[PDB]
């Protein structure tokens, strides 16, 4: 739903971040 | 996965870790 | 300046929305 | 990688689809 | 209007594209 | 709302991704 | 140019922000 | 669902960019 | 504080200005 | 306009409502 | 300038991120 | 301070944590 689209945004964000220059892994897989 | 997980409550940093390469 | 980390954050947010449920790595 | 080629000239998000899984 | 398209329901960046200039 | 101020941030955001040169119209 | 599609980035949210219900064009 | 934490982090680039200058204190809870 | 003011209802710019060093 | 008008130079958010409808 | 404007930008959000429930203060 | 700091180079985790109340 929408609220998880939003939030899933701001999770690549912090995943960016915290990841750094190991960088990471997005996968909205349930 | 991530999103069950992280969007309906706050994940701590080494939970956002598990997702790191 | 801090021009490709400022612009890799960018490039993540794009990606998030062009992948969807495929996902994405992001291999520096 | 995905900085250089998409930090000095604009990636579509054609292109950027190459990246995804 | 765009708010009730796409805030109530996930508009996919083609569906987006109707809102462009 | 709140939700609808988030969302409308978002939603722009993705507009200007897609429009590119184009440009778009923002109007609630 | 990417320096200015990051800065039209930022531009894009600080319009949704001081615009309000008015909206706004972009229009490179 | 992490409204609150999602919420902050729009407040926060808000304040941003109405404080300009003088800058700001986020102090949560 | 600021988060029980405006994670509801929408605070205006000049309502946020008060939170400003 | 606002391209060349407020990424060359900081616009404020005072300046930047011209561009509002 | 712009490019620091923009940078500080981002450290907002990740001071966000990364300060937690402590919280921060901005000043540039 | 933090622009001085963290525009010129990029700033880590444990440097940006500096900034922290
Ligand atoms: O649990 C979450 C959800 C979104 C961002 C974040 O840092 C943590
Ligand atoms: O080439 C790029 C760089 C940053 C964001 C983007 O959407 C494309
Ligand atoms: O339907 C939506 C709502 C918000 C952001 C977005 O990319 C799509
Ligand atoms: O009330 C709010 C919440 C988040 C961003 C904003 O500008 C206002
Ligand atoms: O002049 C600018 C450029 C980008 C964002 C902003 O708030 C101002
Ligand atoms: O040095 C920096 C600049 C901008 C964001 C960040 O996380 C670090
Ligand atoms: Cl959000
Ligand atoms: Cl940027
Ligand atoms: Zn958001
Ligand atoms: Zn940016």
């Amino acid at each position: 739903f929408v609220n998880q689209h939003l939030c899933g945004s701001h999770l690549v964000e912090a995943l960016y971040l915290v990841c750094g220059e190991r960088g990471f892994f997005y996968t909205p897989k349930t | 996965g991530i999103v069950e997980q992280c969007c309906t409550s706050i994940c701590s940093l080494y939970q956002l870790e598990n997702y790191c390469n």
